């Protein structure tokens, strides 16, 4: 068993965190202290949830988590909600003002002022590890802490570890809930910055969950706690397999292998059905057909964007529930008919699959349903450049005419740094295109 | 079509189905590029501190 | 109010539409880089369909749909023919075609089935026997299709002249398939030319390689009332049931076929399109399909009403305001 | 604790200053004597970004009230909440300013800038975290004009990274009749152009439309002004004050709000307008709130809105109301009138709802527009500084206090390439 860390920066990274780490309990038999009747090795193990949790003499598991906002206002909040016994003070680290939605004041201004302790915090969890094998990341691309110092700190962990993984759970900037003007400023500069740092990042426009959320569970205006339940269950899907015995994805490598053939287009869109309101009065279950068939639905994607007018080059199915491979090839099969899923030449059409017959754990009183059985699908698709082609234009038009750039350099970036951002950014458009050229 | 690899533990299935077949900076240069920052910042700062001193 | 920006300036067909869309009260024309609009005529070219859906508030509706240029190019219709069970060799109605490249092409699967009356077809170029037509597609260097040629046309008479016909196919977000109840012959005023083709304007019936040679019909075209008042006098059917008929078959089918790729029920942006279809009617009274134009532009007699149907069937009703020329080709 | 430092300098900037922190101790429920008396935690969580605490569970206002003259300070003492204050705090002298631009920045200010730096400077060495201050003052007279802007220069260079922050109120003939009014507010805004992060724009001209016009009251005095400028800087910073998102510090505000750095003036906006006093019948509407407080009869600088194009936008709610509402009200605002936006800044426009309505009223609305419309600000006074300049008139009562001609010719094409820069993106 290799051990997992995980890092969360940032008011969102954190949100969601909590939230991922309290679904994680759940799922695990674990309390809010840290305790686990179900573990049998009194002072630790090896099992395969080990990867996440370490262990503690007197019984307590406790996350292999560290937080780290640039303010103490959500981060106090962890050090005093339901869950604070589960945490040890070590791994909470918060600072005096935060980045004023500044990439720059993130990264250069602030960020110097705390890696090092960051860094330090991180090779302590590091020490205690038989085997680490990498870094989630959980970060916005909108804030300052989010974007700024998170692409410091990958730096940093690329230096200070070569040979561990890296992957990053990326929340994309929705108007409907943001709170900058500047976001796709900070988000081009992150992105460029952390390209090269990161084996495989999974992208989550807020616009998609917030939609998921007013369409599926009937929720007027979503606030953050639903975003972030949703949120919780996606990342759960796609960690699942590091937590429980299985042979599919069994370490952070394999999201690598089988996700990821070229190194910079490393960004899988993630699609997750059913999403069914609790509120929901009797609901007539979804079968193996129409959890898959789901999938390729626009709508259902973390990303909106259209996987028809692109080529595939890898394709997991994650399943948790009921479900038989028979059902699921019979499924395969009739889609394959159906819909359009033209992968690259140099590709095999095919589809990895990982069954786990524990059904999705809900939060109790929460606003999703317990089905009998759902899925996550992982499809390496290039539509989702599509994301990056809207970002994009919306740098453009601020920045032709330098709107708020005095900003970032009054914290000691050069103008030239956007335009070098943006033109990976061009590059990376163009990687996406040449692939998916054919029709 | 083609059903490859299966595993079976008690907790799930993994499989492959196909359907058809084909046809870096250091901790050097990262001080550099900081240093250089806050420099820039430090000087645009005393520009403004000896505007004000006039 | 409704809002839509223009974004293809050398449309005939749509500057008649923002005109009737503006002479209504109830849209507003924004900057064409204003992104808080509902209807977006886009470009011709790379339009940016990544970008539409994504303004809250705002139903956002476009003119074309992306995808549907698999089937308005030359080497691209051939391909979806061929390699889609839906038509195949199942098809009866497209002329024999290869894809060839300039030197996954078929150069050598195209002489082939050539040991066999053979013409064939090509800025265009016509010939008998190959080498020379491979010769002109080695010239250029832009992919090229060559189609047999149909060598016994039906003849107008007066004039023993060949003619194509064009249909306007305007299908909304609903995918509802319209055939607009007019269409046009773009005849040919010198007669057409048996033995000897290697010279155009008689063979070529193409509006601008003919107001450049030329009778009968003013700038030679020819509307379904007088085809249809003839093929009763001359060959003793209607138009209906000799052609148009084998022509809804074949918009039909060919839009069907694409509808699962371009389709945008579920789709966070609505898209429709006009589509020209050119079709050309042989010696047996049998119709043939030439190609499937994405950005038509109309005749002049026609462009008020079908213009006007446009703003109706496509436009209106998906932003409603405050006895039809289409025929809903039923599938 | 994110704290803020307020300043609050001569008459106007002394008199409004007095009533913000009235209005806002009842927000947060504090009685004239300190002590917390509110029914909620929402009202104490961000308290001590207005106030500290002392024994006793007492809050006192971070306030440190200048003025060049005795009364007003004895105003404010025997005012409502007088007692409140910390009275160290009250620094004044005795001259008077004469309404005289020069005597605020230069002779008798200069006397008594130190005592109010050293009471600033004592403030801020005992806070947490300081955003940065914000000072009340006018720009019509002599000591908050003046000597106002001598302290942002000064405490600006003793404090070179934080916010400075001012609410502004600019002179009106329409108000007042003193004939250098023009001088000492061009003289002001080329100061406030170079040295504060973000300034209201409280204008008279509006101020005096608004209760003349829209509220019908025919004889307007200075407390009916304050009554519609204290409703907008409570709304203002709401955001500052309770829990939320959205714009909660000055940086973060003003990284949303000021696109350049020069174009950092804000038209306020507010609705319901209300007369001090008026009896208040039924709520609005969600829909009523959004289309009034973008209207240009609620606007707190005397600005046509459909003359310019909006760069930036704050819009905040107050009461209990459909966050799905206010959501699409605001939406169908920038779809209806969208090319008011300008199109080059995505998504300019943010919105903050906030629990706690404000005084007296069930549900209000404040608006924040950084327009370049506000440049019929600027050409008002910069049209009135040119008639008397150009013949050098009544300039002896700023020579002979020091000054120079050319100091003059400075802030007017200061003022005028403000103008001529709002111009620029506006066409843009
Ligand atoms: C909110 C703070 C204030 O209270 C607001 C004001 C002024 N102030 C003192 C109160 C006062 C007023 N009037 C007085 C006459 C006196 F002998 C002594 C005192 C006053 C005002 C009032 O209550 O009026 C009934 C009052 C005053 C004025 C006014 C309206 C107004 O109220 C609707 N105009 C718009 C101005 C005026 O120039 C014009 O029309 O052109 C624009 C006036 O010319 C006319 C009408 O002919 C007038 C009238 C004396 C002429 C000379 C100097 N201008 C300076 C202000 C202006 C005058 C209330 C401050
Ligand atoms: N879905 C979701 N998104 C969030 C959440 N919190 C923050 N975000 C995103 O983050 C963006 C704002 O920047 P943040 O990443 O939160 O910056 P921060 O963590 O507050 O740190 P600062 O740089 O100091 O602002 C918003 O536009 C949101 O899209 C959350 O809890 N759920
Ligand atoms: N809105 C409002 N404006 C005021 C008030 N008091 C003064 N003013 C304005 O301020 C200008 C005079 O400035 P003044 O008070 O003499 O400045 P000071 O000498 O520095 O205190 C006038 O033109 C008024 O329009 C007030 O209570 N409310
Ligand atoms: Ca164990
Ligand atoms: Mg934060």
């Amino acid at each position: 068993m290799r051990e997992c860390i995980s890092i969360h920066v940032g008011q969102a990274g954190v949100q969601i965190g909590n939230a991922c780490w309290e679904l994680y309990c759940l799922e695990h038999g674990i309390q809010p202290d840290g305790q686990m009747p179900s573990d049998k090795t009194i002072g630790g193990g090896d099992d395969s949830f080990n990867t996440f949790f370490s262990e503690t003499g007197a019984g307590k598991h406790v996350p292999r988590a560290v937080f780290v906002d640039l303010e103490p206002t959500v981060i106090d909040e962890v050090r005093t909600g339901t869950y604070r016994q589960l945490f040890h003070p070590e791994q909470l680290i918060t600072g005096k003002e935060d980045a004023a939605n500044n990439y720059a004041r993130g990264h250069y201004t602030i960020g110097k002022e705390i890696i090092d302790l960051v860094l330090d915090r991180i090779r302590k969890l590091a020490d205690q590890c038989t085997g680490l094998q990498g870094f989630l990341v959980f970060h916005s691309f909108g804030g300052g802490t989010g974007s700024g110092f998170t692409s410091l700190l990958m730096e940093r962990l690329s230096v200070d570890y070569g040979k561990k993984s890296k992957l990053e759970f990326s929340i994309y900037p929705a108007p409907q809930v943001s709170t900058a003007v500047v976001e796709p400023y900070n988000s081009i500069l992150t992105t460029h910055t952390t390209l090269e740092h990161s084996d495989c990042a999974f992208m989550v426009d807020n616009e998609a969950i917030y939609d998921i959320c007013r369409r599926n569970l009937d929720i007027e205006r979503p606030t953050y706690t639903n975003l972030n339940r949703l949120i919780s269950q996606i990342v759960s899907s796609i960690t699942a397999s590091l937590r429980f015995d299985g042979a599919l994805n069994v370490d952070l490598t394999e999201f690598q292998t089988n996700l990821v053939p070229y190194p910079r287009i490393h960004f899988p869109l993630a699609t997750y059905a059913p999403v069914i309101s609790a509120e929901k009065a009797y609901h007539e279950q979804l079968s193996v057909a129409e959890i898959t068939n789901a999938c390729f639905e626009p709508a259902n994607q973390m990303v909106k964007c259209d996987p028809r007018h692109g080529k595939y080059m890898a394709c997991c199915l994650l399943y948790r529930g009921d479900v038989v491979p028979k059902d699921v090839n019979a499924a395969i099969a009739t889609i394959k008919t159906k819909r359009s899923i033209q992968f690259v030449d140099w590709c095999p059409t095919g589809f990895k699959v990982g069954i786990n017959y524990q059904p999705p754990t809900v939060v109790p009183g929460g606003d999703l349903a317990k089905v009998q059985r759902a899925v996550c699908m992982l499809s390496n698709t290039t539509a989702i450049a599509e994301a990056w082609a809207r970002l994009d234009h919306k740098f453009d038009l601020m920045y032709a005419k330098r709107a708020f750039v005095h900003w970032y350099v009054g914290e000691g970036m050069e103008e030239g740094e956007f335009s070098e951002a943006r033109e990976d950014m061009a590059a990376l458009e163009k990687d996406y295109e040449e692939v998916g050229v054919d029709s | 079509m083609e059903v490859i690899e299966l595993n079976k533990c008690t907790s799930g299935q993994s499989f492959e189905v196909i359907l058809k077949p084909p046809s870096d900076p250091s901790l050097e240069e990262i001080q550099k590029k900081l240093e250089a920052a806050e420099e820039r910042r430090k000087y645009q700062e005393a520009e403004l501190l000896k505007h004000l001193a006039e | 109010m409704y809002t839509f920006v223009v974004r293809d300036e050398n449309s005939s067909v749509y500057a008649e539409v923002s005109r009737l869309l503006l002479a209504t009260g109830q849209w507003k024309r924004l900057r064409k880089d204003n992104p808080r609009f509902n209807l977006m005529l886009g470009e011709r070219n790379r339009l940016p369909f990544g970008r539409l859906g994504h303004e809250p508030g705002l139903v956002q509706l476009v003119n074309y749909y992306r995808g549907a240029d698999k089937l308005c190019r030359k080497a691209s219709l051939v391909k979806l023919i061929k390699t889609s069970p839906e038509l195949s060799e199942s098809c009866t109605w497209f002329p024999e075609s290869y894809v060839i490249y300039p030197t996954t092409d078929e150069r050598e699967v195209f002489l082939a089935a050539y040991n066999r009356g053979n013409v064939w077809i090509a800025g265009i170029l016509i010939s008998s026997e190959a080498s020379e037509l491979l010769d002109f597609i080695d010239e250029q260097g832009q992919v090229h299709v060559i189609q047999k040629y149909l060598e016994k046309p039906l003849l107008l008479e007066p004039g023993h002249r060949k003619f194509d016909i064009r249909s306007w196919v305007l299908v909304d977000h609903l995918y509802n398939i319209y055939l607009y109840r007019e269409g046009v012959l773009r005849t040919s005023s010198e007669p057409y030319n048996s033995a000897n083709f290697q010279d155009k304007t008689c063979h070529l019936t193409n509006h601008c390689i003919q107001k450049e040679y030329s009778r009968y019909e003013e700038g030679n075209e020819m509307f379904f009332e007088e085809f249809n008042q003839y093929l009763m006098d001359a060959l003793n059917t209607t138009l209906e049931n000799s052609i148009l008929l084998q022509i809804k078959h074949i918009i039909r089918s060919c839009l069907m076929c694409i509808e699962p790729a371009i389709s945008t029920k579920h789709l966070h942006y609505q898209s429709f399109q006009l589509f020209g279809f050119d079709f050309m009617v042989d010696e047996e009274l049998k119709v043939w399909l030439i190609e499937v134009n994405g950005a038509p532009a109309c005749a002049q007699k026609l462009y008020a009403e079908l213009c006007q149907g446009i703003v109706d069937v496509a436009i209106s009703s998906v932003f409603p305001l405050a006895t039809s020329i289409f025929i809903k080709l039923h599938h | 604790m994110r704290e803020i430092v307020h300043i609050q300098a001569g008459q106007c900037g002394n008199q409004i200053g007095a009533k913000f922190w009235e209005v806002i101790s009842d927000e947060h429920g504090i009685d004239p004597t300190g002590s917390y008396h509110g029914d909620s935690d929402l009202q104490l969580e961000r308290i001590n970004v207005y106030y500290n605490e002392a024994t006793g569970n007492k809050y006192v206002p971070r306030a440190i009230l200048v003025d060049l003259e005795p009364g007003t300070m004895d105003s404010v003492r025997s005012g409502p909440f007088g007692q409140i204050f910390r009275p160290d705090n009250f620094v004044f002298g005795q001259s008077g300013a004469g309404n005289n631009w020069a005597k605020g920045h230069y002779t008798e200010g200069a006397e008594l800038v130190d005592s109010v730096l050293d009471v600033v400077r004592k403030e801020s060495e005992s806070c947490d975290c300081l955003q940065g201050f914000q000072l009340t003052h006018s720009l019509g007279g002599g000591t908050g004009s003046g000597m106002g802007t001598l302290l942002i220069s000064k405490i600006r260079e003793e404090y070179p990274d934080r916010i400075m922050n001012t609410f502004s109120v600019m002179p009106s003939p329409k108000v007042s009749d003193t004939v250098v009014e023009p001088y000492n507010a061009t003289l002001s805004v080329h100061q406030l152009v170079e040295n504060t992060d973000e300034t209201y724009c409280i204008d008279n001209e509006a101020l005096y439309d608004i209760c003349f016009r829209t509220l019908k009251l025919t004889t307007p005095t200075y407390g009916d002004l304050n009554h519609l400028v204290s409703a907008t800087m409570s709304g203002v910073t709401t955001c500052l004050r309770f829990p939320g998102q959205l714009n909660a510090d000055l940086r973060k505000l003003a990284v949303n709000m000021v696109p350049f750095p020069r174009l950092h003036f804000f038209m306020p906006g507010f609705a319901p307008l209300t007369s001090r006093g008026s009896q208040q019948y039924r709520a609005l509407t969600v829909p009523e709130l959004t289309q009034q407080m973008f209207d240009s009869k609620n606007m707190m600088a005397a600005c046509d809105p459909r003359h310019g194009r909006y760069l930036t936008v704050a819009a905040i709610f107050r009461g209990r109301m459909s966050m799905k509402e206010v959501d699409e009200q605001m939406l169908n605002v920038q779809n209806k009138n969208s090319s008011y936006f300008v199109e080059w800044i995505p998504n300019n426009v943010k919105t903050a709802v906030c629990d706690i309505p404000p005084r007296g009223l069930k549900m209000s609305a404040t608006f924040i527009g950084n327009s370049t419309a506000i440049q019929e600000l600027f050409k008002r006074i910069s049209e009135q500084f040119t008639a008397m300049f150009r013949r050098k008139a009544f300039l002896h009562w700023y020579t002979g206090e020091g000054m120079d001609e050319m100091e003059f010719t400075e802030a007017e094409s200061n003022m005028n390439d403000l103008v001529s820069e709002y111009q620029q993106y506006q066409d843009a």
